[PDB]
RNA sequence: CUGUGCG
């Protein structure tokens, strides 16, 4: 608008008035005089009727390459007679000569066809599912190590909530040293509760929160003993007032809501710490980075492992979502091939049985896939039960999901309950698929399981296409595909084996099959890899157009084609349209014959079809896009930092604090990505306050 | 027609109760639709027994069960034994009179005014006043507390006619020494203060009121037999059919209006097949 | 699996919570209202206080319908809160100071009393009831789901409840006295005494309250059948066959635009001004009476008003978007029935 | 009875245009006749 | 900005 604060906002409208009514009394060129009574209205469709339609000597080349084969007024019985020509010419030059793109089922070749494409012959994995996936032979393992076999507690996880409230406040501007304080409560509570209630460290403590000498503390961080008391031992003679600042920092300018009575101002004694460190002997992990199958035979598995199995999977799940949550902003104490030792690792913990309790192990923070291991503590003894490599996001389903999933095998299995004994050779092996879907995340299952789906309507039907068996096999990779397909596979072909024609119990088999396709659905669709998915994009964007050959290099952007790109142009829509209705070579390119549009026009404007012309209700009645996708965009940015740049620029009217930052803050509103771009226009912002300040 | 529905409302109420006993409260009298009496803005005409609580059902007390029998005329015919105490002050007369009054029926109340005169003290003949209050206190109903707060006023007590036995009685009780329309409230209310209240609930279980176990009376209605019979139908279960039929005919023990024709009409009637409940009461 | 994923957040399940377990083939001819009002009446075993509700409600009804002359008045009583408001109720039914005392002892804990739980969540970068916002919504014309429950939990654990004030959850919860005095025991974490909140009182409200605006939404929503009690009843797994829904509607079906509008100008001018329709110019056909004073829109405007949970006209002006519903007979030969006979109690005329 | 501050709720409840102009800009007691001074009478509705 | 729980 055109308002300000210089005036009365009641004359500037006049004053627009008056302009436009002296320019309309009297002129002195076309467009500038429309452009600029357009320019001085308020609010103003189709019907360009002012529009000028000028001529570039251009519009001819496309007119006489684009309406010279358009008439629309051919009669009827001539159309009649050429469709009947047509007809009897393509009867017995291409059909009889086997040149078709449609035949018969023939249901038994293609049952060898699905178990030559599915079932791999040639491969060199083995019948066993668990061991060729890491992640189902961890569950398997923490199941089969499960099934076969006091206010201290409560108050060290009260004081772990205290702590891990208070760091959040980040009130001594630091990290390292402040991390270093919390752990130093760590361990003064600890030889707090150790002084007396001798059966605690031994009894309460191994059989519930510790493992060998790696002591869990704040932000989900577990750590060792040992380099505790060796960080403890510097900041001393050194600067031994460092404890004593950080013991009246707490009281002045701080909340002053604390339970550290004693346990913070006291002086950590080294001598019990190093007795509890030789307490226990070192079990120090592993964490395998980077051959005989006995594993239960699961086909002969009883009724009931298969839903701990499930709770199992669930419980991991629910670490790994829990690991996902673990803080951005914070860097390890001390930084880091085939085989690295841990000690200052990341932890999660979940829960199995009144005694042992698992624990998932790792090493990066962040958003991304990582890798993990697991492990277990039965009565305070540690023991390994492995490690996988994975991207925990793609593991939302079954984090509760133990029981509907169970319901749903029962359920389907039932859907069967005609012939006794189909169901229990069909019900094991759903399960595992199951299992193996959950456990396998990928876009390549989901893309089969369609294609298992096509071939079930081609299949259960009559007719098919000749080029259907091309579309249903993916390549596998990993070794992990491999095994959910031969299931699949199996269960189509141990359904459909035998004589499974339309004339028998067969549509609640095709709803089962149906099912069984549709349980792609459970991956959830999300991208695994963002990069490679526009790289994909724009591969499949710009293939067909430069198979074609019309795609030109960058234009002016303004209405002006060069004479090569107009000479491609017209080459480009001459190629479109030159089809002709008896060569049969060109039946995959694009394009169309001008002759059979003529055809349908003409016949549909005299009323032949099921429609005609005779239409009512007469019709006439600040992102980028260099980027799509990223949550932020480089006008956006520098549309911020002058705008912060500015309002800091106006309040120096030096010396600025950290809440410069604040204002960050209160102008974008954190995932990972948004932190580093958070981060990105900190830093920015920062060196331009420098700059100004020089 | 004002009368066949108040027979319809006491044949509602005694079929409801043929079922389980209940309280005659707001909470189980409003709580039925048919409710016509405070329809009917020309109310002369009522049912029978109940034509006094509802009476008072008109300006929706918020009672329980008061003890409604006024055809004892509990207004009138009142014991007289009243008497009156001395004085404190704070001229500023205050006094309490209590009295035990009773009723024609079964029944006693004890019932005390706290009044306050603020007056001006004369020089010789007697006295020069300027204001009165009163305030009512202790047990009464909302015939017994109106008959209290009738007669307070109906009293040779210093309203009327002298009646002031000075003779230097209350100042010595007052002064240690051995030497020589107030009518607002027409409700069952105790007048913003009293004893402790809420006990003996009346519960009605087959047409006979039962204060705490005791039958009372019982009153009469009719049944056709169109009406019994289409209000047998359904309600929500059949042990509440059971019920009702054991105990129809005990009822009608009590009445003679024998007036269900034998027809088709029996068998409609006889639809719930329930024989050996109507041939147990014979 | 989702009671046990809002749980899971430390926000504490709730008498209304998630969607209620243990439920029948009643999906049809029921909305969230009814299904809402099913699990209210499973929380208690023995149905004494909800029926005399449900009497009461059936009353209001009766005497809102056609009975006697009554409404719009309601609009007045309902605003105050939610005691008082339903005390008023019972005396205009019938009551006594017993029941008042009584019947408004069982208390849950709404956190969201003062207004709405603050948080920020993993949104996209940069950027009153809701029954304004559903209307502002009609008129006018990437993120993982994984990271979604993450933010969720991330915001669920600071400062969100409001008062007077910001403060966290687990004092509310900790501020409750395990009296346990046979009365908030039958539900635990779900309901409590009145006692048992001296401590922290600002968060409790009645539940009855709430069951008596949801009873009265049902009569309004898909007729006086509801008001009945539910008997219980005296398939080879393949039977499947189609069911439409029995529905009956008191309050004009049809239900055109332009309505709801009308009776939020006569009843509360001052939500009408702002907050609502600046972006509008065919005024004058919902002004010069569009079919005013509905058959009970009036009354059943002021109950989503009032509370935050009913989302009833957001979704009176849609349709069932179903209209047939596949069953088995096998649940069907077990589903409850619920039909009720007549209010006037059908002896009348 | 027929109190006051009963017809003009009904006014301004039927015709907002009328009780904006021509009417009440000399009061500052709107609050008692405008949440609910008994709206809607048993006549007056009808009979304005 | 600012997460501590599935027994
Ligand atoms: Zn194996």
């Amino acid at each position: 608008n055109y308002n300000n604060r210089f005036v009365a906002d009641w004359v500037i409208e006049r004053i627009r008035w008056l302009l436009i009514e002296i320019l309309k009394a009297s002129k002195s060129e076309d467009q500038e005089y429309q452009r600029l009574i357009h320019s001085l209205s308020n609010v103003k469709l189709e019907n360009l009727e002012h529009l000028k339609r000028n001529s570039l000597d251009y519009d001819e080349r496309l007119n006489e390459s684009l309406f010279i084969g358009l008439k629309g007024d051919i009669r009827e019985s001539t159309v009649r007679e050429e469709l009947i020509k047509l007809k009897l010419w393509f009867k017995d030059e291409v059909f009889s000569k086997g040149l078709g793109k449609f035949k018969l089922t023939d249901r038994r070749e293609l049952l060898e066809s699905l178990s030559s494409l599915g079932a791999h012959l040639d491969s060199d994995v083995s019948s066993c599912p668990f061991c060729n996936n890491k992640l189902m032979e961890i569950v398997y393992n923490v199941t089969f190590s499960c099934v076969e076999r006091s206010n201290i507690e409560k108050h060290y996880l009260s004081v772990l909530s205290l702590c891990n409230k208070i760091k959040g406040l980040k009130v001594f501007n630091t990290r390292r040293n402040t991390l270093l304080f919390l752990d130093l409560i760590m361990v003064n509570l600890m030889v707090d509760i150790s002084d007396s209630c001798q059966d605690a460290i031994e009894s309460l403590r191994k059989s519930g929160l510790i493992v060998g000498q790696m002591v869990m503390l704040v932000n989900d961080r577990v750590l060792d003993i040992l380099e505790a008391v060796k960080l403890i031992r510097k900041k001393i003679g050194t600067n031994p007032n460092w404890v004593k600042n950080c013991s009246k920092i707490l009281e002045r300018s701080h909340p002053e809501i604390w339970h550290h009575l004693s346990t913070l101002i006291k002086q950590p004694d080294f001598n019990s710490l190093i007795s509890i460190a030789q307490h226990l002997v070192s079990d120090r992990p592993i964490m395998r980075y980077s051959k005989i199958c006995r594993h239960k035979l699961f086909q002969e598995m009883s009724s009931f492992e298969q839903m701990r199995l499930f709770k199992t999977l669930s419980s991991i799940s629910l670490s790994l979502i829990n690991s996902m949550k673990t803080s951005f902003s914070s860097r390890l104490l001390v930084n880091e091939f085939g085989n690295v030792r841990l000690r200052e690792c990341y932890a999660q913990r979940f829960y199995l049985a009144e005694s042992l309790v698992g624990f998932l192990f790792y090493q990066k923070t962040g958003e991304r896939s990582r890798c993990y291991s697991v492990y277990l503590s039965d009565n305070g003894v540690m023991s390994e039960q492995g490690s996988f490599y994975c991207d925990p996001k793609r593991f939302f389903l079954p984090v509760f999901s133990d029981e509907v999933l169970a319901g749903m095998c029962e359920e389907m299995t039932s859907w069967l309950d005609f012939d006794t004994g189909l169901m229990n050779d069909t019900g094991p092996i759903l399960r595992l698929l199951v299992l193996a879907i959950l456990c396998s995340p990928s876009k390549r299952n989901q893309t089969f399981l369609q294609g298992l789906r096509y071939f079930l309507m081609a299949f259960a039907n009559q007719i098919h296409h000749i080029d259907l068996t091309s579309k249903l096999v993916v390549e596998c990779k990993s070794s992990s595909e491999v095994v959910v397909q031969r299931l699949a596979v199996g269960l189509f072909i141990r359904l459909l084996s035998g004589e499974s024609d339309a004339s028998l119990f067969f549509s609640r088999r095709f709803k089962y099959l149906l099912n069984v396709s549709y349980l792609c659905h459970l991956i959830t669709k999300e991208t695994p890899d963002r990069l490679t998915d526009q790289i994909k994009c724009f591969e499949k964007f710009i293939e067909p157009k430069v198979k074609f050959g019309c795609a030109v290099v960058n234009p002016s952007l303004n209405g002006k084609l060069t004479v090569d790109q107009e000479d491609i142009m017209i080459n480009g829509l001459k190629k479109f349209f030159s089809k002709s209705l008896r060569d049969t070579e060109d039946v995959q390119t694009p394009g169309v014959c001008k002759e059979l549009l003529n055809y349908c026009v003409s016949l549909f404007n005299r009323g032949k079809l099921k429609v005609s012309g005779e239409l009512k209700n007469n019709p006439f009645r600040i992102p980028k896009l260099d980027e799509l996708g990223n949550i932020l965009s480089t006008y956006d940015k520098e549309k911020l930092v002058s705008a912060c740049v500015s309002s800091m620029a106006e309040r120096f009217k030096n010396l600025d604090p950290d809440s410069t930052d604040y204002l960050i803050l209160k102008n974008l509103t954190l995932t990972e990505e948004q932190v580093e771009s958070f981060n990105e226009i900190k830093h920015d912002v920062q060196v331009a306050l420098a700059k100004m300040a020089d | 027609s004002p009368q066949q529905i108040c027979t319809n409302f006491k044949t509602q109420l005694v079929l409801s109760s043929m079922v389980n006993p209940l309280v005659l409260s707001t909470s189980c009298l409003k709580s039925f639709f048919w409710f016509n009496e405070v329809l009917e803005l020309e109310d002369d005409s009522q049912i029978e027994l109940a034509e006094l609580t509802d009476f008072a059902l008109m300006v929706k007390n918020q009672n329980v069960s008061r003890a409604m029998f006024v055809e004892d005329i509990a207004m009138g015919y009142v014991v007289s034994n009243f008497e009156g105490v001395r004085i404190s002050l704070s001229d500023h007369v205050r006094m309490s009179t209590k009295f035990k009054l009773k009723r024609k029926m079964v029944y006693s109340f004890s019932l005390e005014c706290i009044m306050d005169v603020g007056e001006i003290q004369n020089k010789e003949v007697i006295l020069k006043v300027v204001a009165v209050d009163q305030s009512v206190s202790g047990s009464g109903g909302n015939h017994m507390l109106l008959d209290g707060v009738s007669v307070v006023a109906s009293l040779p007590l210093f309203t009327g006619q002298a009646s002031f036995d000075l003779a230097a009685m209350l100042i010595e009780s007052n002064l240690a020494g051995s030497n020589d329309s107030p009518e607002l409230s027409d409700k069952y209310s105790y007048r913003l203060s009293g004893p402790e209240n809420q006990e003996d609930p009346l519960v009605l279980k087959d047409g006979a009121f039962y204060v705490g176990g005791e039958r009372l009376s019982t009153y009469k209605v009719e049944f056709t037999g169109d009406l019994v019979v289409k209000a047998l139908g359904a309600l929500e279960d059949d042990e509440s059919v059971v019920s009702m039929l054991h105990q129809l005919w005990p009822y009608l023990k009590a009445t003679s209006q024998v007036i269900l024709f034998q027809q088709e009409d029996f068998t409609i009637v006889h639809d719930l097949y329930k024989k050996q409940l109507t041939k147990s009461i014979e | 699996r989702v009671n046990q994923l809002i749980r899971y957040s430390g926000y504490g399940e709730t008498p209304f919570g998630a969607i209620e377990d243990q439920d029948v083939k009643d999906w049809v001819d029921g909305s969230r209202g009814y299904r809402l009002q099913r699990k209210i009446e499973a929380i208690f075993h023995d149905d004494k206080e909800t029926s005399f509700i449900r009497n009461c409600a059936r009353k209001v009804f009766n005497d809102i319908k056609r009975g006697r002359i009554f409404e719009e008045n309601l609009i007045n009583l309902i605003g105050r809160g939610g005691d008082e408001a339903l005390t008023g109720f019972l005396q205009y039914a019938g009551c006594s100071e017993q029941e008042v005392n009584r019947v408004l002892n069982y208390r849950w804990v709404n956190l969201s009393s003062f207004g709405d739980l603050r948080l920020v969540l993993r949104t996209k970068l940069m950027t009153v009831p809701t029954l304004i916002k559903t209307l502002q919504s009609k008129l006018s014309r990437q993120s993982s789901v994984a990271s979604g429950f993450i933010g969720f939990c991330k915001s669920m654990g600071s400062k969100c409840v409001r008062d007077g004030g910001f403060l966290y959850i687990k004092e509310v919860y900790s501020g409750v006295s395990a009296c346990t005095c046979e009365i908030c025991a039958l539900k635990p974490k779900i309901i409590y005494c009145n006692n048992s909140l001296n401590k922290v009182s600002q968060f409790s409200k009645p539940i009855l309250w709430d069951y008596f605006s949801l009873v009265l939404t049902n009569a309004c929503e898909l007729g006086e059948w509801v008001f009945s009690t539910v008997k219980e009843p005296q398939n080879n797994q393949n039977f499947f066959w189609a069911v439409k829904p029995k529905v009956v509607r008191q309050i004009e079906d049809q239900l055109g635009m332009n309505h709801v509008l009308q009776s939020i100008r006569r009843n509360y001018p001052v939500l009408f001004d702002e907050h609502l329709t600046p972006f509008m110019n065919d005024l004058q056909v919902s002004r010069t009476m569009d079919s005013g004073r509905l058959k009970f829109l009036d009354v059943c405007i002021a109950l989503d008003m009032m509370n935050e949970n009913l989302g009833i006209i957001s979704h009176l002006l849609k349709t069932r978007d179903n209209s047939v519903y596949i069953v088995k007979q096998s649940d069907c030969a077990l589903a409850h029935i619920r039909q009720s006979s007549y209010t006037d109690w059908e002896l009348g005329l």
